[PDB]
């Protein structure tokens, strides 16, 4: 997961 | 923990749902291509970040994408038109692409790490989106013998998601494309369709205790509105  | 309720921005859809999307629940939206399922997911990813008196849960978001349909541009538009800083709203959405159904299943275990981390911050995870829940499973488990096997795998995937929803007080929101006798283990199922004038119409399936009727809304720059 990574920031959008 | 008492459950929370995330407003959708649609008055009729909120009323149909008993106030909004529930935490400690899996809500499945299903319907044909173009019915607006991913529009509803983008909308909720912003609404949940609002403070509680405005219908959100002051929450963070995790998003598992299987069709490359997540659009930061759409998040930006919705945030802007609701008085929010688009870059801050985007920062609180944690995003991963699932390569196949097995990776999709593992990503639920991966998500638990960030959920634990943020649990006691001012913005704990309050929404987990899987869009599409079923597309990889449909592609991979197909032909004679596939019905039983796919249903078993999906049952396990949905149990893992129920556990996160229930253990960490999260609303899980999932999408399913339908062109009809298979079992489903979502908490609540919402049938969505595109009708005349491009209005979108929502109906609860097999939900006796919730208000009879249909919600009707438009897709707008604010997400959805009646």
């Amino acid at each position: 997961f990574h920031p959008a | 923990a008492t459950i929370g309720r995330i407003s959708t921005g649609s008055k009729s859809l909120d009323k149909l749902l008993g106030g909004g999307i529930e935490t400690q629940a899996i809500t499945e939206v299903f319907g044909e291509f173009g019915s607006g399922k991913t529009q509803l997911a983008h909308t909720l990813a912003v609404m949940v970040q609002l403070p509680p008196e405005e219908g959100g849960l002051n929450g963070s978001v995790m998003w598992i994408d299987t069709e490359n349909t997540f659009r930061p541009e759409r998040i930006r538009e919705i945030a802007q038109n609701r008085g929010l800083d688009p870059d801050e709203v985007l920062k609180h959405i944690a995003y991963a692409r699932a390569f196949n159904s097995n990776h999709q299943m593992l990503l639920v275990q991966q998500a638990e790490d960030m959920i634990k981390e943020l649990l006691n911050t001012d913005r704990p995870v309050k929404l987990l989106i899987v869009d599409s829940l079923t597309s990889h499973f449909r592609s991979e488990y197909i032909g004679r013998g596939a019905l039983a096997e796919r249903q078993q795998k999906l049952a396990k995937h949905l149990a893992d998601l129920h556990r996160l929803a229930n253990l960490y007080d999260i609303a899980v929101f999932v999408t399913n494309q339908v062109q009809h006798i298979l079992a489903h283990s979502a908490t609540l199922r919402v049938y969505l369709r595109k009708g005349k004038g491009g209005k979108r119409i929502a109906r609860l399936i097999d939900a006796p205790h919730l208000p009879e009727g249909e919600a009707v809304f438009s897709i707008t720059e604010k997400g959805i509105e009646d």
